[PDB]
RNA sequence: GAAAUUGUUGAAAGGGAAGGGCAUUUGAUCAGA
RNA sequence: GGAAUACUGCCAGCUGGGACUGAGGACUGCGACGUAAGUCAAGGAUGCUGGCAUAAUGGUUAUAUGCCGCCCGUCUUGAAACACGGACCAAGGAGUCUAACGUCUAUGCGAGUGUUUGGGUGUAAAACCCAUACGCGUAAUGAAAGUGAACGUAGGUUGGGGCCUCGCAAGAGGUGCACAAUCGACCGAUCCUGAUGUCUUCGGAUGGAUUUGAGUAAGAGCAUAGCUGUUGGGACCCGAAAG
RNA sequence: AAAUAUGUAAGAAGUCCUUGUUACUUAAUUGAACGUGGACAUUUGAAUGAAGAGCUUUUAGUGGGCCAUUUUUGGUAAGC
């Protein structure tokens, strides 16, 4: 007549099997990227080796970041934006690359910078400044219940389930991504690299597509 | 009322992510890449090498 | 009535504090303090002397002897933070220090307290008496001269 | 700074209380705030909602409305909920036995009820004989057959009611109403 | 009362709510109904169409008591009958004993024929009667018998 | 393409199990190998300025 | 028996106005515990 | 030929120094370590120690110092302006009341509503009571004579909250008030059609229409009060030259 | 004959199938429109987003504007 030890074991028990079911998943996808990462290693040295060039799977994934701020915008880069849900300086947000999303990078080119983060950039990412957009609240990404809870009906069950279901532009990206709230950034550690943000990452400066650079900005910015 | 950061507070860290401890305990971080001794083809290296 | 009384009133129930999560684990003192070794006092009324550092007390303090009979300092506790840890060691293998806690510091001169520094000090000396100038090194007081820049001195 | 989408601090829209200051009324809503609250009944949601709504957000509902809701096929043993007035209609002559439960009940209403063998019941008895909203049937009454809503849209050809204080021949019947006279609307 | 009017609420602010640029002139556009053909013309014909012109004949020396005739229609035509003899009229429908309505009495001067009443006689006398009131008056059982 | 898309459910739900009904935009390129058989890179620089008027 | 304005006394500052904001020094003064 | 190193990137590698913060207030959660007891850096600071115990901290004030700081009000695209008013202070000083109204809201009653013209009464301008009328509403439409609102479960369709039935649930079905769109039906006007009958010129049945109404289609109104808005009024306050 | 800008569409109010009404239409159940009945939910049919969507009433102020980049007219030009 206590019905209180018999349901704390019980859940305790539940806990520690989801708890094995993440260990798992964890596990396999850190094979799931070694293997990836060497077998295109792999590629690329047995194309030299034949006299080929393997010519690499174009970028799935881009981080975009606001790096402009809200005033003096043109309506249509403004609606962008907005549709991006970057609506404040460094504000970034996770864009699957398709024809028609690359369309909308291209419109508000000068008012982001943008590139193709590394599982590292989205792992410290989500870890820090991992929010879930609950019941229109953002959420800190503090426990994997609350990503099971929100997501848990597309197979997502952890942070971790999260960070690949996001580097792997996966079948629910679209759900994942949305539930995260857009990353705020501060301002890089180490400044933006260069004296004036707001020409082009080829011409020396801050915006646009910098592809591979996204990855030391954004841990600057992290 | 207070958000721990992982990649700092280890306890948070293990709390999310259980394959921490084994990632950590393997050097999973440090993995030592299989030698492998492909090389180049010749045109490749004459190309490269073009001027 | 002159205010009206409010309808309602704040509980006067202080209410409990929540159970603190932070344990009292023991201090990593640095490396530069090791028993022996000549400390050199920063503040207090000693500031300047250069004493022998002896053992390192439960309240994190370290205990310090001058010795006595060679610069006046007496047995007695100091920061470890007010104290610059020389590369200048004696041995204190033979001092017993075992008796000198918190409680022995805890608030003229007790006899009982004299009694311990002549027995500390004699053992001291006899281990500073076999490396030469090391007496007058610890009777002399420690100062910044013009052009000392102790972000480069060592010590 | 930040690009704001949406308009800051922006109210609801909604009553979240009644304007009225009744106290009984507001012992209704408490009644049916801890319902809606704790029961997860649609029912109580919208009567909560109805407690809040304005005098004329809660028209008048007639013997005659709840006579033919009762008509309504399966409905004939329903308890009517009105959240507001229930009046009397004389153009009925065959009132059936039934269950009203309204806030107020002119005193036509509950004779021709109670003649006829029913009951009428406030809403918190309502609330102890159905918690749930058991066996209820909502009604409201017209909403737009208000004066006022005739006058609404005045314009060009929309057939909207001038606001006018006398009216017969004289009194904007001639140019803008007919063709022989300028134009008609 | 003044203490919940909003000038209470503009003292300290100059123009009190009437603007800096457009203040509170006296009379701009106008006093009255002045230009409504000319600059409220678009206010006048929208909201008042027909304002403007005559639309029929005069009538000199027009009394409302001569057009006196208010409407009853069928649909009540028993709230005339007090109440408890209502019940007993109702029930017990027969041609002979059926209740008299004297409408002119209750204040009416036609009778028209909106509702529908039940299968029961009544002779209703009245000064006027739409066809159709009649018509269903006799179907119910009833009568029309015209006074004065 | 509501027709070939109830041909293509018609299908699916007589062979067994996969849609894949939506459109979607164009994809990022795959992977490719590009051979240099008979198509050894050919260097270009840019051209000096001249006028050819 | 207010203010403007003024006398005396006391205190203080004062190289072509004065007044103000943030911060602290100094002088004076003062509540709380 | 075998290495190294640079460069770039990764580590859920280790570790030192510095700064700001300590919100919360029994427990509850997720974890870590431990076989387990239990412990922990795990849903927000504790432990130890010193001095002082008052002008010491702090407040206020004056001054000094660093940096900053144009004169308000107003009209204006634009005022610190070489635009206007203002030497100073006190007191006074400008959206009011009324008639009739729109929206909204509160209240009473509700197909009705309004006691207060007046009568009765009174502890006497109060309060309390009341007949007949009258106003508005319950019928519209037509210039008018005039006519005057159910084919039907007061209609069909689409949606519709809620309710009902089944179902663990998802959902399925039924019923669907308000409300929305749409097609119909009814009343009046207009234009046609023109039965029986006949004061042979009256009557106007029946059936229609790219026509029309501020209509009907199980009434919502009336009264009081409040803000806001409208019109006439001195009409927010002050101001002509004039008549 | 561009670039920019611009209309429409991207479903359940959909696609298809059987056959009822008419005074319309056809040589003609020919068709037209509206119906009755029947099959088709994981991606219900591109992307991204969605402090939600829809709806109504009523009122304030305003109805002198000016400036910058770009397009551009008059003018030699202008802080025109
Ligand atoms: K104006
Ligand atoms: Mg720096
Ligand atoms: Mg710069
Ligand atoms: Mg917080
Ligand atoms: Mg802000
Ligand atoms: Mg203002
Ligand atoms: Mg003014
Ligand atoms: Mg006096
Ligand atoms: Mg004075
Ligand atoms: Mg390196
Ligand atoms: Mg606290
Ligand atoms: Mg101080
Ligand atoms: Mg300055
Ligand atoms: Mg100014
Ligand atoms: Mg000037
Ligand atoms: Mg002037
Ligand atoms: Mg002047
Ligand atoms: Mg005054
Ligand atoms: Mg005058
Ligand atoms: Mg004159
Ligand atoms: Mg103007």
């Amino acid at each position: 007549a206590e019905q209180v030890a018999a349901e704390r074991a019980a859940r305790k028990a539940a806990n520690k099997e989801k708890r094995a079911i993440i260990l798992e998943r964890n596990a396999a996808y850190q094979k799931e990227y070694e293997t990836a990462e060497r077998n295109i290693i792999q590629a690329k040295r047995d194309a030299k080796a034949a006299g080929s060039y393997y010519v690499e799977a174009q970028h799935k994934l881009v981080f975009v970041v606001r790096i402009k701020g809200i005033n003096k915008i043109p309506p249509k880069p403004r609606k962008v934006l907005q549709l991006l849900r970057l609506t404040r300086i460094n504000s970034g947000t996770f864009v699957k690359v398709t024809k028609a999303t690359l369309e909308l990078l291209k419109l508000i080119e000068p008012y982001v910078a943008y590139g193709y983060p590394s599982y590292s950039t989205i792992r410290q990412l989500v870890y820090k400044r991992g929010f879930g957009k609950i019941n229109k609240q953002r959420v800190p990404l503090s426990d994997n219940a609350i990503i099971e809870a929100n997501l848990g009906k597309y197979g997502i069950l952890s942070i971790d389930d999260l960070i690949h279901e996001i580097i792997t532009v996966g079948p629910h990206f679209k759900q994942a991504n949305n539930f995260l709230w857009p990353f705020k950034l501060s301002n890089p550690s180490g400044g933006w690299g260069v004296p004036r943000k707001f020409k082009h990452f080829i011409q020396g400066g801050s915006f646009g597509n910098r592809e591979e650079f996204i990855n030391k900005l954004v841990k600057s910015m992290n | 009322v207070l958000k721990k950061n992982p990649l700092k507070n280890k306890q948070v860290l293990l709390r999310l992510n259980p394959y921490a401890k084994v990632f950590a305990a393997e050097k999973l971080g440090s993995k030592k890449a299989e030698k492998t001794g492909t090389k180049p083809a010749a045109v490749f290296t004459e190309t490269l090498k073009h001027d | 009535s002159a205010q009206k009384a409010p309808k309602w009133y704040p509980s006067e129930d202080v209410a409990a504090l929540k159970k603190t999560r932070k344990a009292a684990r023991p201090q990593k003192l640095r490396a530069s303090l090791v028993p022996g070794t000549v400390l050199i006092l920063l503040a207090g009324r000693f500031r300047g002397k250069r004493v022998v550092y002896l053992k390192h007390l439960e309240d994190n303090t370290l205990l310090i002897s001058g010795p006595f009979k060679v610069n006046g300092v007496p047995l007695r506790r100091v920061n470890a933070r007010y104290v610059i840890a020389t590369s200048t060691k004696v041995s204190v293998e033979g001092v017993n220090v075992e008796k000198f806690n918190v409680e022995y510091f805890a608030k003229e001169i007790k006899a009982e307290r004299v009694e311990d520094q002549k027995v500390v000090d004699k053992a001291l000396i006899a281990e500073i008496k076999k490396t030469p100038l090391l007496k007058q090194y610890l009777s002399a007081s420690f100062s910044l001269k013009n052009g000392d820049k102790p972000h480069m001195l060592k010590f | 700074g930040i690009d704001h989408t949406s308009k800051q601090h922006k109210r609801s829209g909604h009553r979240t209380a009644p304007k009225s200051d009744n106290v009984y009324l507001k012992l209704l809503v408490k009644l049916y705030t801890f319902l809606a609250r704790r029961t997860d009944a649609p029912f109580n949601k919208v009567v909560l909602k109805a407690l809040f709504l304005s005098k004329i957000n809660r028209p008048p509902v007639s013997v005659s409305r709840i006579a033919r809701a009762l008509k309504q096929e399966g409905a004939a043993n329903k308890t009517v909920v009105v959240v507001g007035t229930v009046t009397d209609d004389a153009r009925i002559f065959e009132f059936p036995k039934t269950t009203v439960a309204a806030l107020r009940f002119t005193a036509g209403a509950r004779a021709k009820i109670v003649k006829a063998g029913g009951e009428c019941i406030t809403l918190d008895q309502l609330a102890v004989r159905a918690p749930k909203g058991q066996n209820t049937l909502i009604l409201r009454g017209p909403r737009n057959s208000r004066e006022a809503v005739r006058h609404f849209g005045m314009g060009p050809h929309k057939g909207k009611a001038p606001r006018i204080l006398s009216t017969g021949r004289k009194f904007e019947r001639a140019r803008g109403r007919r063709r022989s006279k300028g134009f008609k609307v | 009362p003044s203490r919940f009017t909003k000038t209470r609420k503009h003292r300290g602010h100059v123009s009190a709510g009437k603007g800096r640029i457009g203040k509170h002139r006296k009379h701009p556009g106008g006093r009255g109904m002045a230009g409504g053909q000319h600059h409220h013309r678009i206010n006048m014909d929208k909201y008042h169409p027909g304002y403007f012109g005559k639309v029929g004949m005069r009538y000199f020396h027009k009394q409302q008591a001569h057009f006196w005739k208010p409407v009853l229609n069928l649909d009540k035509l028993w709230t005339l009958i007090p109440e408890d003899k209502r019940d007993q009229y109702l029930k017990s429908a027969s041609k002979e004993t059926a209740p008299v309505i004297d409408t002119l009495a209750a204040g009416y001067g036609k009778i028209l024929g909106k509702g529908r009443i039940p299968n029961v006689p009544v002779i209703v006398k009245a000064r006027f009667v739409s066809k159709l009131a009649e018509e269903k008056i006799r179907a119910a059982g009833g009568v029309v018998e015209l006074i004065a | 393409r509501v027709k070939a898309n109830a041909a293509k459910r018609a299908e699916a739900k007589a062979q067994g199990v996969a849609v894949q009904l939506k459109r979607q935009p164009a994809q990022p390129r795959e992977s490719r190998i590009v051979s240099t058989e008979g198509n050894v890179p050919q260097t270009l620089a840019p051209v000096p300025y001249e006028t050819f008027i």
